[PDB]
């Protein structure tokens, strides 16, 4: 964008932070993906000291 | 089919108020006050001072100039009053910001003391120069009229000494002189006045 | 060609420079003699509490107009 | 800002009386004077100076 | 003449018949994400055109974040006109609105 009535509308209406829930079902659309899941089982284990 | 379309041609060139031949000096009176309504901008730097912000942008570039919408020469103004956009008077008037810009537009009434010459007026100005080509005048220290030769009474000749005028008095004539007004010009940035010395 | 393109540097007839539309709201009333004095004597002191001071003496060329020595 | 302000973003001249676009014209002045925009179908030519 | 004035007085009578008065306003007291993203938009486009500022700006060159500094401290001289669809409207200020 090229003007300051749009730099606020690329922050406070259409950022990737108000787009956390999709309006189709209310589900969340944003989350880790493949290996950032499989590090949780190793980080939050009971052997990981 | 030549009546119903002439309602907007003559009626527009019917210039509204004439000039009365008042004051019993023979002279016609052309200084006149007309109230109007503008439509101006207001820059965001003047968005705390909206009095100065309209006087400086649209009124001060209009004084001592011709204006094609009122018909006169703008001499001044008093009564610049911004119409509030809130139909509530009050001191905190509000105007509307445009969507695509930060400039706001608003209406303003004002009283412009225009100077309004037409044909058939009676005007007097100080003779600036004179030759065997015209006589240049200073109408009210600032306006210039110039009666050319083919509208002068052709009795009156010119002696050269850069020279001086020969009337039926035979006088190098001073400033103050009465004439009658031909087509006032609008063309240049300088407002030319044109007149005739036939009586 | 250049002179058709340097019109865009000479003209500058913007909307900041001119109002959009001026409409006369009433018919013009021919003022008297003495109030033209009584206007212009009070018109000059307007911005006199920058630029506009080449035009201030133009406004002060309106000053002499009725009482000086022409 | 994606269908006017960066596509074309022109400031054309529009006659307010007839409400057209293509019938306007920036005139030709005497070169002492200054050119300006004029509408064609709102004006009738100077030969029709009828009183 | 007055065919402008007869054309003018109708509008200001029309424009007065649509302002719903302040004791009878009937919309939300909130700043519903669309005032907030545009008030911050337009005010940031005023500071870029030398509007008078009324806060201790602390080296913040970013013209958008200056308006947020005045939004959370209520120094904005704006008035929101909310058009009800027949043409009537309620001129809410920015003080009397309540932010999220």
């Amino acid at each position: 964008p090229q003007n300051e009535n749009a730099r606020a509308e690329a922050l406070n209406l259409a950022n990737t932070d108000s787009q956390y829930l999709t309006p189709t079902s209310g589900s969340p659309v944003r989350g880790l993906i493949q290996d950032h899941i499989s590090a949780g089982v190793w980080l939050t284990s009971k052997d990981s000291f | 089919n030549e009546n119903r379309e002439t309602a907007r041609f003559i009626k527009k060139h019917k210039k509204q108020v004439t000039n009365p031949i008042d004051e019993k000096n023979g002279t016609s009176n052309c200084i006149v006050r007309v109230p109007i309504a503008l439509y101006v901008s207001l820059a965001p730097m003047y968005l705390e001072n909206p009095l100065q912000g309209v006087m400086k942008q649209h009124l001060n570039p209009l004084v001592m100039k011709y204006n094609n919408k009122v018909g006169g020469v703008v001499l001044g103004y008093e009564g610049l009053k911004i119409l509030d956009a809130d139909p509530l008077d009050t001191s905190e008037k509000l105007i509307k910001i445009t969507p695509d810009t930060p400039f706001g537009f608003t209406w303003c009434h004002v009283n412009l003391y225009v100077w309004q010459p037409q044909v058939g007026d009676v005007l007097e100005g100080y003779i600036f120069i004179q030759s065997a080509s015209h006589i240049g005048l200073l109408i009210h220290d600032a306006f210039n009229a110039s009666i050319k030769k083919n509208n002068i009474p052709v009795d009156w000749t010119f002696v050269h000494n850069l020279g001086h005028w020969v009337d039926s008095n035979g006088e190098p004539i001073d400033g103050k002189l009465r004439f009658t007004v031909r087509n006032v010009h609008t063309t240049g940035r300088v407002v030319s006045v044109d007149g005739t010395l036939i009586s | 060609m250049m002179k058709g393109s340097r019109r865009t540097g000479n003209n500058t007839a913007t909307t900041l420079n001119t109002p959009v539309v001026i409409h006369a709201t009433q018919l013009p009333q021919h003022v008297s003699t003495d109030e033209v004095l009584q206007f212009l004597e009070s018109f000059i002191d307007e911005k006199e509490n920058t630029n506009l001071s080449s035009s201030i003496s133009q406004l002060k060329r309106i000053q002499r107009d009725f009482k000086g020595l022409p | 800002d994606r269908l006017l302000n960066s596509s074309d973003y022109t400031q054309a001249s529009v006659c307010r009386e007839c409400g057209s676009i293509l019938t306007t014209q920036q005139s030709v002045p005497r070169i002492g004077s200054i050119s300006t925009v004029c509408c064609r179908r709102c004006s009738m030519r100077f030969e029709d100076a009828k009183k | 003449p007055e065919d402008f004035q007869q054309h003018e007085q109708i509008r200001r009578k029309t424009l007065k018949e649509k302002a719903i008065p302040k004791d009878q306003r009937a919309t939300t007291p909130y700043m519903t994400k669309y005032e907030r993203a545009r008030i911050l938009g337009t005010r940031a486009l005023q500071i870029s055109m030398n509007a008078p500022v009324f806060v201790d700006l602390e080296g913040e060159t970013d013209p958008l974040r200056i308006a947020m500094k005045e939004l959370a401290e209520k120094k904005i001289p704006l008035v929101i006109r909310r058009y009800l669809p027949d043409g009537s409207f309620e001129d809410w200020s920015v003080e009397e609105l309540i932010v999220d």
